[PDB]
Order: C-alpha cells, then sequence, then structure tokens
RNA sequence: UACCUAAUCAGAAAGCCACGGCUAACUACGUGCCAGCAGCCGCGGUAAUACGUAGGUGGCAAGCGUUAUCCGGAAUUAUUGGGCGUAAAGCGCGCGUAGGCGGUUUUUUAAGUCUGAUGUGAAAGCCCACGGCUCAACCGUGGAGGGUCAUUGGAAACUGGA
C-alpha cells in the first residue's frame, strides 16, 4: 500500500509551480534565494493557509507573493508589517521588491486547513479517529471530495504500532491530468519520527 | 412509530489478503412497539445502512403476543439453541430492571408486567432465537379453548 | 443493620426513592466493575430478587428479620400483588417520614429514641411500631423537645396520608387505613407474589 | 434482674471470602512450570493486580472458610418425563393361543356416567377467625369445618369374546 497517487505528473497543464524565473545560470541562485526567503517567511506565516505560492521573477517583476489564506493580522491592520518586512527581506539579501498577497477562494480545499481543526487534536493524543471521520462531508458540501484518515504505526496513544483501512472514498489516478491536492505536514511535539500514509484529493 | 433496539455492532477482523478489512454486523431488534420481538443482522460498511438492511429484509419474523388482563397469558419457556428464556407474569401497573440477557422482547410488549428471562449464555445469536420459539409456543385463552372444542370457561 | 455504605443502594438497585439528587455527583451508567460498558436486562427471578435487595437497602429488617414483612407480604388475604406495598408501611420508620423527623429509613429506625417514640403510652425502639387507630406517636415528658424530633419541624411542610404531626408534638393519631399505591412502583408485583409463595 | 426512652459511666460489627473472571468484585511492588493460585475456568518457562504482602473492592451478616446428608440445577426407565429408522432404538429367528390384547348388522334380562338411608361431619389436620410473650414455648372454638359419613335400586341399539 505505497499508494503515493503520481500527482508530478498528473498536473502540468492546470498546475505548474509555485516558482517562475526565466533563468539557467541565476537558476539555481535564484532557488538559492527562494529557499533563503522561505526560512524567514515560513517562520511569520505560524502555520498559515497556503495553498501554493505566486514567485514570478520571470521578466523583471521579482516578487515573492505569500496567499496566506484571507488577509488578517499576517500582514498586519492596514498593511503595518508590510513597510516591515522590507528590511526583513534586505536583512537576507537585497531583494525586498514590495511582496504582494492573494485572496484564496475556498480555503477549506487544502490538507492544512483541515488538519487544524481535525488533526489539532493530535497534538495532545486525544481524538485522533472520531474527529477524523469529520471534515470530509464539509469537503464534500464544498465540491470537492477531501482527505482520508490512515496510519501505519502509533495508531494514536499506544506503544503497539496499528495500522488501519478507513479510506472513506476513492482517489482517481487513472488519468494524467487528475488533479490532486496532496498536502503532506507532520509535527514532532515529543512522540518521535515517524511517517503517515494519509491519502488526499481535490 | 417503531421501537428499534440496536444492541450492539460486532466487528470482525478479517485476515484476508487485504491488510485489515472492516465489516460491522449492526445488530438491531425489529420489533413493531407492539408486542412483537424483532431481530435482524446486517452486514455492511455503513451501520445505518446496515441496520435498515436488515429491517427491510427482516420483519415478518415477528410474533403476535397478546395480554389477558394485564398479565402474560401462560409461563412458557425457550427451548431453541443454547441460550433459553422465560416469561413470568407481573402486576398490569409495574415495571422492569437491568442485569440478565437481551431487553428488546418484553420492553417491544408495552404492559410493564413481564420479565424478561434468558440465562443459556451471553452469546446475542442462539438466546434470542428461543425467545421466539416459546413466543410461537405461547398459550391464549381463545387458542386453548378452540384446542378442546367445547367453552372458554371450561378449560382452566 | 447492614452496617455499610448507603449510596450504593441506587447503584446495585433499580428502585432507591431515598434521595433526590444521587446520580448528579456519580456516574448513573450501568453496574461497577463494568460501569462504563452497556447495561443489562433484569431476568424474570433477577427482578424479583434485585427488587428483594433494593427493599433489603431500604427496609431496616434483612433476610430472616423481616420475616413478618414477608408473611404479611403474602399469606395475608387482599391483592397479594400489592401486599409488598400495603401490609408494610407498618414500620416506626413511616411516622418519622410523615411527622418530618427523618428522611431516609436507616436513620428513621435510630429515630425511635433520639425523636417521638412514646405512642400515647408504651413506645418501642425497634424499626417497626404498633400504630393503629388509637395510637399516638409522640414524643416523652423529659424528651418532650428533641434536637432531631424538632429538627424539620418547619422544613418538612407536606405530610403523608395517614399521619399526623404539628409543632412541639409530633404525634401521628390520624386515618389508620392507608394506600396500597402510595409508594414507589418500580418492582412487579405478581412476580414478588408467586416467587415468595414458591 | 424482657421489650425497657433512666440513671445518661463510655462498656465497640468486626470479619472472612471471589476479585481476569465465570458471578454483584484491584491497585502498586514480590514473584517468575520454583512456590502460590487452584468447583468452573485456569493462571506459573518474565512483564500470572489469578500468585504473596501492603491500600483496597462485591457480598452478606457478631463471625468466618471447611467435611459427609434432600431438593435450583434439568426429567435423567420418561410418570406429565421413551422410540418403534441416523439420534435414545432394526428380534436374520419367514411356521404357531403370553388372554396383554385384533369390524362382525340387529340384538340382551340394567358391567354403566348423574340423583339414594346422613346420624357423623373429630383431629402435633392449613381452623373461616381465634393469645400474649418486641427477637421464644406460653391455646378454648367438635354444630360452622371442609380433612362428611347423598353421587343411584338406576336410563343398555356398546374394550379382546356375536
Amino acid at each position: 500500500g505505497q499508494k503515493i497517487n503520481p500527482i508530478g505528473l498528473r498536473v502540468g497543464i492546470i498546475r505548474d509551480w509555485e516558482a517562475k524565473w526565466y533563468a539557467e545560470k541565476d537558476f539555481a541562485s535564484l532557488l538559492h534565494e527562494d529557499l533563503k526567503i522561505r526560512k524567514f517567511i515560513d517562520n511569520e506565516l505560524k502555520e498559515a493557509s497556503v495553498s501554493h505560492v505566486e514567485i514570478e521573477r520571470a521578466a523583471n517583476r521579482i516578487n515573492i507573493a505569500i496567499h496566506t489564506g484571507k488577509p488578517g493580522m499576517v500582514i498586519g491592520k492596514g498593511g503595518s508589517e508590510i513597510e516591515k518586512l522590507r528590511n526583513k527581506l534586505n536583512a537576507l539579501t537585497d531583494k525586498k521588491v514590495h511582496i504582494n498577497v492573494i485572496e484564496i477562494k475556498k480555503v477549506d480545499l487544502d490538507a492544512r486547513l483541515v488538519a487544524e481543526n481535525i488533526a489539532r487534536q493530535l497534538e495532545n493524543r486525544a481524538s485522533f479517529r472520531r474527529v477524523q471521520k469529520q471534515a470530509i462531508t464539509r469537503a464534500m458540501k464544498l465540491g470537492a471530495k477531501g482527505i482520508k484518515t490512515q496510519v501505519s504505526g502509533r495508531l494514536g496513544g499506544a506503544d503497539i504500532a496499528r495500522a488501519e483501512q478507513y479510506s472513506e472514498g476513492t482517489v482517481p489516478l487513472h488519468t494524467l491530468r487528475a488533479d490532486i491536492d496532496y498536502a503532506h505536514a507532520e509535527a514532532d511535539t515529543t512522540y518521535g519520527k515517524l511517517g503517515v500514509k494519509v491519502w488526499i484529493y481535490r | 412509530e417503531f421501537e428499534e433496539r440496536v444492541v450492539t455492532i460486532n466487528r470482525v477482523a478479517k485476515v484476508v489478503k487485504g491488510g485489515r478489512r472492516f465489516r460491522f454486523t449492526a445488530l438491531v431488534v425489529v420489533g413493531d412497539k407492539n408486542g412483537r420481538v424483532g431481530f435482524g443482522t446486517g452486514k455492511a460498511q455503513e451501520v445505518p445502512e446496515a441496520i435498515k438492511k436488515a429491517v427491510e429484509a427482516a420483519k415478518k419474523d415477528l410474533v403476535v403476543v397478546p395480554r389477558v388482563e394485564g398479565t402474560t397469558p401462560h409461563t412458557i419457556t425457550g427451548r431453541y439453541g443454547s441460550g433459553s428464556v422465560f416469561m413470568k407474569p407481573a402486576a398490569p401497573g409495574t415495571g422492569v430492571i437491568a442485569g440478565g440477557p437481551v431487553r428488546a422482547v418484553l420492553e417491544l410488549a408495552g404492559i410493564t408486567d413481564i420479565l424478561s428471562k434468558s440465562l443459556g449464555s451471553n452469546t446475542p445469536i442462539n438466546m434470542v432465537r428461543a425467545t421466539i420459539d416459546g413466543l410461537q409456543n405461547l398459550k391464549n385463552a381463545e387458542d386453548v379453548a378452540k384446542l378442546r372444542g367445547k367453552t372458554v370457561e371450561e378449560l382452566y | 443493620r447492614f452496617r455499610g455504605s448507603n449510596w450504593k443502594k441506587s447503584r446495585r438497585l433499580g428502585i432507591s426513592l431515598s434521595g433526590t439528587g444521587k446520580e448528579l455527583e456519580k456516574r448513573p451508567y450501568a453496574p461497577g466493575q463494568h460501569g462504563p460498558n452497556q447495561r443489562k436486562k433484569l431476568s424474570e427471578y433477577g427482578l424479583q430478587l434485585r427488587e428483594k435487595q433494593k427493599l433489603r437497602y431500604l427496609y431496616g429488617m434483612t433476610e430472616r428479620q423481616f420475616r413478618n414483612t414477608f408473611d404479611i407480604a403474602g399469606k395475608k388475604f387482599g391483592v397479594h400483588g400489592e401486599n409488598f406495598m400495603i401490609l408494610l408501611a407498618s414500620r416506626l420508620d413511616a411516622v418519622v417520614y410523615s411527622l418530618g423527623l427523618a428522611r431516609t429509613r436507616r436513620q428513621a429506625r435510630q429515630l425511635v429514641n433520639h425523636g417521638h417514640i412514646l405512642v400515647d403510652g408504651k413506645r418501642v425502639d425497634i424499626p417497626s411500631y404498633s400504630v393503629k387507630p388509637g395510637q399516638t406517636i409522640s414524643v416523652r415528658e423529659k424528651s418532650q423537645k428533641l434536637n432531631i424530633i424538632v429538627e424539620s419541624v418547619e422544613i418538612n411542610n407536606f405530610v403523608p396520608e395517614y399521619l399526623n404531626f404539628d409543632a412541639d408534638s409530633l404525634t401521628g393519631t390520624f386515618v389508620r387505613l392507608p394506600e396500597r399505591s402510595e409508594l414507589p412502583a418500580e418492582i412487579n408485583e405478581q412476580l414478588i407474589v408467586e416467587y415468595y409463595s414458591r
């Protein structure tokens, strides 16, 4: 059961890439600055509702746009953190080309917002199935499918590793255009290093 | 409208090719909220769709249980399988308690004057089959009067 | 007479009728061992034995000591089914549960000395008193005004039938005929009217 | 020197058992096929709260585990409570009256079903009540009162035998 859902070759007609820039010599350098600016925005995002990235630095228009779901206090009360982001990006290198924001329609479509309401109780080793049976029905009301509760070992609070087969729905992967979210994310809260086999789909 | 008693949902740890198939056999009493017993077992992945599955496929296994004047017409038994039962009469204006076997047999017969009896074992698959064996073997007032074929007040 | 906790009467039995709130701070689920599991269904003979155990914690006299109680609720002519609730209210706990001395039955059995006892003449320090048409279950001359006898004199306004109680008196001498349906109805009647017979 | 409300000194309902249970019942240590536990279960070759100590818990009642003796258990020489085959059941014995028992119409003189001498109708008997001993043994009612002691002499077209 290594169902990884090869989306890499599945996307490319609707789901391109987050970073876009015309390069080949500045590619590695541009990619080096991409992760360099991602080491400060990830600590400022505080696990925000970010679906994709709008880093379109092609045609001399470099801008590290961050979705961050709905504009809350992340940008500051009236863009008060946008002026403080200048030095933030100025401390890294010398970019700071006015990063923009994007209003994400249907915020509960990624596997981050669904893991912040049904997988947020797993941090205190609590409900990991009762609350994991929910949200998929809410995702069905939105128009999509949702996530599928799954595990390979350490089932909730137990010293004995146990698997599962609670797949509420299937996942289409026989097509070469199928669009799948597949937003993987784990947290090490004094539990140990382990991998899960959770399956998601648009 | 219908007193459906869903006792439990027996699960099974299938050890077939698949990692661990989950088959919930939702158990629910198919009572008509009057005096019939009713018993049906499902085998669907959805308990709600499985509980009604046995209620729409097994709803003719009930038996009409009449009442004299608020007391069991006859103290019947139950010799079907291991688990057995017994019909104990009580006053019309009384009640029931907890501690023993199944509770969805005399509770369906809204009379509050019958004591549900079933020793046998804990297995709830051969203990409810003996309850319908005695319910169908119950002796009524006229039912026994026809057996002799004389008068109702000539066989007591 | 049980010499134990008086809080397991509403856990092992299904008819306590001794206190208003008891499952408010407790756990009203099933039994003790499998308290977090499901409940069961009282058996034919079990329901008649559960009521006996339920009345075992309620009535002061236990197995063999309540001979008269069971003997008056069986051979005695009349509604045999409701004979366990009719010929069983002739105890000394009824007077304390009708005048306003003790809210419980165990405390009412110990209220035959601290509270009103002198029933218009010869008294009795037992759990049952011979209160008939002519007996006035009152207090003594030295124990005229007690603390447990005049405790809830104004706290217990509503009184029961066939009972009398006033201020600085608490002497019961009303009707001698009581009601056979003026008690809690949770146990079976014919079941105990047949099982007892055996 | 009963029940006893009285002097009102302070004279103590503890207990042993199952505890994963069956069957209302447990936590830590110590054990680790050594020993224990040990009706039913079984638990002991390592994580036996089943073991032994401590804190305990369910039960019941001045105590508790034990030994031999009826019946709940359940019909189990079946009687309500047995087949005439796998169950609990094919005498291979083909030829013969054990009086156990197998249509004979009509037909009989009364084997018979429900009436009749009744006085008697008593009883460590269930007496319809009947006396109190608080927890114990405090006993009169022969007609009532059944536990009487009117059930044909009798109405024949009829087990096996015409």
